[PDB]
């Protein structure tokens, strides 16, 4: 049975997690992401200026070109990326995927050209909603799950540490206590689960539905969670040069709560802090509106106070304290 | 940040 564990670092503040992932004998450095099902990578086949300050695939040293097939999404933030696929040998925290499906990319939008913090992205939400066309193909999660010890991968995301992405087995060393599963619903290829109930402060409200997304920064609310989360924050106010509700870094924050099939799963208020608004004197929240979507995105902010297990098997999502 |  196989079964791998690969590290994650957090890029400044914690705006993502970068993981090395081998293609092909090159390795690179990706952001996986819980959100979105495509393996995508920056490749040769991008302009010459846009390479600058990446590690990029060569899908004609090794890859096998998937004729006719092309790719293209769009992400939650506005950014985009378009391209070709071949099928390549990708390595994760020694796990090997044969003929996996790599999505070189051909086209990317500013956002991912200003960042040279990754050199592309790994989903691990379900394989329906894979944008290949004219046929999807699986995750690199998908690909190998038959092949480990359990058909399951879980993660400890840190605040300025290093974390651990676990797959094909559960590390207890990485919680308190036991875990508590709960249902997930993949219907929109999401790994979207349930809360009963959330406790902002002082404050308790009804539950909704969201996601468990390693690739989105911030835990995204109702507007109306948001309001009642900063109501009670002295003097935090919006403010557009940062991204939503700023305050004095200073402040002691509330925290906040869900609960989950019994589990209460409690975000303590200082990961809530993210950092410099990069706007004068002022912490950005690490809440902020979903922008009325209809459900939420339990983002890294939340993530980072929990040992999370992916599990196909219901499927399921377990929770632990992170020890 | 992003939002994935
Ligand atoms: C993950 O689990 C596999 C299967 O038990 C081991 O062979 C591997 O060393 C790691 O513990």
């Amino acid at each position: 049975a196989a079964s791998g564990v690969a590290t994650n670092t957090p890029t400044a503040n914690d705006e993502e997690y970068i993981t090395p992932v081998t293609i092909g004998g090159t390795t690179l450095n990706l952001n996986f992401d819980t959100g979105s099902a495509d393996l995508w990578v920056f490749s040769t086949e991008l302009p010459a200026s846009q390479q600058s300050g990446h590690s990029v695939y060569n899908p004609s040293a090794t890859g096998k070109e998937l004729s006719g097939y092309t790719w293209s999404i769009s992400y939650g933030d506005g950014s985009s990326a378009s391209g070709n696929v071949f099928t390549d040998s990708v390595t994760v925290g020694g796990v090997t995927a044969h003929g996996q499906a790599v999505q070189a990319a051909q086209q990317i939008s500013a956002q991912f050209q200003q960042d040279t913090n990754n050199d592309g992205l790994l989903g691990l939400a379900f394989s329906s909603i894979n944008t290949v066309q004219p046929q999807s193909q699986t995750t690199f999660f998908d690909t190998v799950k038959s092949s480990l010890a359990q058909p399951l991968f879980a993660v400890a995301l840190k605040h300025q540490q290093p974390g651990v992405y676990d797959f094909g087995f559960i590390d207890s060393s990485k919680y308190t206590g036991s875990l508590t599963y709960t249902g997930v619903d993949n219907s929109q290829g999401f790994w979207s689960f349930n809360v009963d109930s959330y406790t902002a402060g002082s404050q308790s409200g009804d539950g909704f539905s969201g996601i468990a997304d390693t690739g989105t920064t911030l835990l995204l609310l109702d507007d109306s969670v948001v309001s009642q989360y900063y109501s009670q924050v002295s003097g935090a106010q919006q403010d557009s040069n940062a991204g939503g509700y700023v305050f004095d870094c200073s402040t002691n924050l509330p925290d906040f709560s869900v609960s989950i099939s019994g589990y209460t799963a409690t975000v303590p208020g200082s990961l809530i802090n993210y950092g410099p608004s990069g706007d004068g004197s002022t912490c950005l929240g690490g809440i902020q509106s979903n922008s009325g979507i209809g459900f939420s995105i339990f983002g890294d902010i939340f993530l980072k106070s929990q040992y999370v297990v992916f599990d196909s098997d219901g499927p399921q999502l377990g929770f632990a304290p992170q020890a | 940040x992003v939002v994935x």
